[PDB]
């Protein structure tokens, strides 16, 4: 039985949040503070078991992790799906304006 | 349906002051936005970077926030990324580099503030069209 | 339209939706499908229109 | 020493460097200094693709194919850790390059076989107790052969995963159950496996040269039919330095 | 497969294709002009050379 694995991927939190595992990085310049930045630390440092483990990465200023704890309520974490992650797609996902 | 006082009517600062221009600062605007700034930011997008838009929604969530004059003039003096955390002045036209951006070296106080008075306006104006790129031409 | 007015009809006389719905006619029904529109076909696509989207 | 303006259309740029017949020396490894390959280069020279059987169910055998995308072959300027095992072998972590290439040879009789020639995430090791890399080093292990298409790729009816209509809209009120294969794309992620065969070793700059083998699934068109299996051989070059 | 005249090519030595298949089932081979295909071409260039012939 044959699925669309990214519209599966949209009835799961995925729909709902900012992906910290597959969401593309330009849905970061929805929230104050975390583009290009964090973004970018946080693209490079995935996958992510939980949301608060992104307060791990390496070398984060004190301040970065405070704009990282006020936005843990827009991420999420959900299995990497690999149509999402090849490609570069999540630096550049084929969508401009 | 007129361009009013009202319409010209836009946030100064973050602290709930306005300033209302003039009929002929909101010309003035648009022609030194044109001259400037359009061959990047035509209709409110950005050519070389899409991601990024003049929307007031847009700039309001930027760090320092860039929804009112005093953030844009800011901007047009000393650039940074969408987050406060690098300064950009050396890839992006400002007064602090106008030596590499000779348009830039004509610009006086007073055209920041129409350049600024512009970018509030024209969605007031356009609505969705501003920064909506060709799906709203 | 007329579908319509006949299922608030039986929905005011106390009718259950199913029943509203189950009391219109399959014929009023098949008029109410863009499959039967005469101005949905093409002038090399040839025969019936059962040929097309199948026998209903 | 050759610039762009001396290789420019000559087809060299798709070649691999050589070394010598004189570079048969072998290379030190400090088993507590750490290592990269700084370049790694894969010239193929010939692609084979296994028969489907034809029911027999005897060997299928690996046959010759006509390349038709030119001299866009070669995978080069990858780079990655080299690290130096317990057991002392060494184990090479591909991180990044120009790591694929699109590739499409033509089977006699004119199927057309497109697949990415790929060693995306190589894993590659040597046997243990390698204390200097010689003409008798070995690499083995796996790649990642990621679907040839990527998520937003249209087919030409405008369908697609990422992307596109979610069904055959030509044909409006056709059964969708026998089209659902067309309809609903796929990403295909399968594993590669490659042998490096070290024929060369210049003890001196670190460089080595050798003949390769790997295997592989080709394109699947984003799950509409079967892959072919593909066995690509050729020449790499690889320069290794301490970092 | 009904073929009648592949059997004919074959019979006096024309065994495979420019496409790189031969009727003995091997692969990745080159038949030069003289493949099925250098064959039929051949006919139909005859075929116009004679029938210009014939006109004059
Ligand atoms: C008023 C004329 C007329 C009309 C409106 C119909 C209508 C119909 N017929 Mg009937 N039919 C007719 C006359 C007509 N028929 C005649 C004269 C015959 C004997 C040949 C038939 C025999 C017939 C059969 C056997 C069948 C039908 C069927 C049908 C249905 C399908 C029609 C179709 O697919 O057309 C397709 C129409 C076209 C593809 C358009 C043709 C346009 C021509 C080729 C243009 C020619 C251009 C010209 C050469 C240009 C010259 C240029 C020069 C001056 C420079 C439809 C209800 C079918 C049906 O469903 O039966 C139950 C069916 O099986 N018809
Ligand atoms: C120009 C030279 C030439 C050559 C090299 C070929 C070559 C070929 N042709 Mg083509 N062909 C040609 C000209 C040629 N043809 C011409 C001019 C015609 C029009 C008539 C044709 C029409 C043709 C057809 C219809 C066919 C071919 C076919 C073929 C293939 C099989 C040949 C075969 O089995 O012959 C068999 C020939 C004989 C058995 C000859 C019999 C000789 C009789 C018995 C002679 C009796 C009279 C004699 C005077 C008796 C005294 C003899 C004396 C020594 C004692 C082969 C690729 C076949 C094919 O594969 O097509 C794709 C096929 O079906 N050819
Ligand atoms: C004397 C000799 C006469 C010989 C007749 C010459 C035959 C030539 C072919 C004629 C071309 C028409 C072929 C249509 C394609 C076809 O196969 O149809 C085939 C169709 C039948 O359609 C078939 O129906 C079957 C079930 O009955 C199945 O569904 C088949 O799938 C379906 O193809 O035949 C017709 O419908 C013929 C009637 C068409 C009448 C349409 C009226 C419009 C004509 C006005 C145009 C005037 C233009 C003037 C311009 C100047
Ligand atoms: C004086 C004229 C200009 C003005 C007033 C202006 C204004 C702005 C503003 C306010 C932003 C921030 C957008 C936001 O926060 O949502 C921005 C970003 C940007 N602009 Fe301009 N701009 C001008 C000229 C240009 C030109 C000519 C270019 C192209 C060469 C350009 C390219 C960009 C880019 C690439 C960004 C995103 C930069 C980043 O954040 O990394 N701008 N501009
Ligand atoms: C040797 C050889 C061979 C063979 C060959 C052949 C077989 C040939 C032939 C040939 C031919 C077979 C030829 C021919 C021809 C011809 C011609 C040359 C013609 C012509 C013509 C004309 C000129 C005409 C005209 C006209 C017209 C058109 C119309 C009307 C009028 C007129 C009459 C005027 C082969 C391949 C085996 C191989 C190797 C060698
Ligand atoms: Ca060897
Ligand atoms: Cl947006």
């Amino acid at each position: 039985e044959l699925v669309n694995v990214v519209d599966e991927k949209l009835g799961t939190a995925y729909g709902e949040k900012i992906d910290l595992n597959n969401t593309n990085i330009a849905a970061f310049i929805q929230y104050r503070g975390l583009y290009p930045t964090l973004a970018k630390l946080i693209v490079k440092n995935a996958p992510y078991e939980s949301v608060e483990d992104v307060l791990n990465i390496p070398g984060l200023t004190e301040r970065q992790k405070q704009i990282l704890r006020e936005n843990l309520e827009h991420f999420t974490v959900t299995e990497v799906e690999t149509a999402l992650v090849e490609g570069g797609d999540r630096y550049n996902n084929g969508l401009y304006k | 349906a007129e361009l009013t006082p009202e319409v010209l009517t836009v946030p100064l600062n973050s602290e709930g002051k306005t300033i209302t221009l003039t009929e002929k600062q909101y010309l003035e605007g648009k022609r030194l936005f044109q001259y400037a700034c359009a061959s990047c930011h035509v209709g409110g997008i950005t050519k070389t970077n899409p991601s990024l838009d003049l929307r007031t929604e847009t700039l309001a969530l930027a760090t320092p926030p860039r929804d009112n004059i005093e953030g844009l003039v800011d901007y047009m003096k000393n650039p940074t990324t969408y987050d406060g955390e690098q300064e950009i002045a050396e890839v992006h036209p400002s007064l602090r580099s106008a030596d590499i951006f000779p348009k830039m070296r004509n610009l006086t106080e007073k055209d920041l503030v129409a350049i600024a008075g512009h970018i509030l306006v024209e969605p007031k104006i356009l609505g969705d069209k501003w920064g909506g790129g060709k799906v709203y031409y | 339209q007329e579908i319509n007015r006949r299922v608030q009809a039986s929905l005011a006389s106390g009718a259950t939706l199913e029943e509203a719905w189950s009391a219109i006619p399959e014929k009023l029904a098949f008029y109410d499908y863009i499959g039967n529109n005469p101005a949905k076909g093409g002038l090399f696509r040839t025969g019936p229109m059962n040929k097309g989207d199948g026998i209903a | 020493t050759l610039t762009y303006d001396d290789i420019v259309g000559t087809g060299l740029a798709n070649k691999c460097p050589t070394l010598d017949d004189t570079a048969r020396g072998a290379y030190p490894i400090d088993s507590s200094q750490t290592y990269r390959i700084a370049r790694l280069c894969l010239q193929p020279t010939t692609f084979l693709v296994k028969e489907e059987p034809k029911n027999k169910r005897q060997e299928a055998e690996f046959v010759p194919t006509k390349l038709v995308t030119r001299e866009t072959t070669s995978l080069d300027q990858i780079q990655g850790e080299l690290k130096v095992n317990s057991d002392g072998s060494l184990t090479f972590v591909e991180e990044d390059g120009i790591d694929f290439q699109p590739v499409t040879v033509q089977m006699a009789g004119g199927e057309r076989i497109p697949l990415l020639f790929t060693v995306k995430n190589l894993v590659a090791s040597t046997q243990p107790n390698v204390t200097s890399i010689t003409t008798s080093t070995d690499f083995k292990g796996e790649f990642n052969v990621p679907s040839y298409r990527t998520a937003n790729f249209l087919d030409p009816k405008g369908r697609g995963l990422a992307s596109g209509y979610d069904s055959a809209i030509a044909l409006p009120q056709a059964k969708e159950e026998e089209l659902a294969r067309a309809n609903v794309k796929r990403f295909s992620l399968t594993k590669g496996q490659i042998s490096l065969n070290v024929a060369k070793v210049d003890g001196r700059t670190g460089e080595i040269a050798g003949t390769f083998e790997s295997e592989q699934l080709s394109d699947d068109d984003m799950g509409a039919h079967e892959p072919h299996e593909v066995k690509i051989q050729g020449v790499f070059y690889a320069s290794i330095e301490p970092a | 497969q009904g073929m009648f005249v592949l059997p004919f090519m074959a019979r006096l030595g024309v065994t495979g294709s420019w496409s790189g298949w031969s009727i003995t089932g091997e692969t990745g081979i080159d038949p030069g002009f003289w493949s099925f295909e250098g064959v039929a071409l051949a006919h139909i260039v005859l075929s116009g050379l004679l029938f210009l012939a014939a006109c004059w």
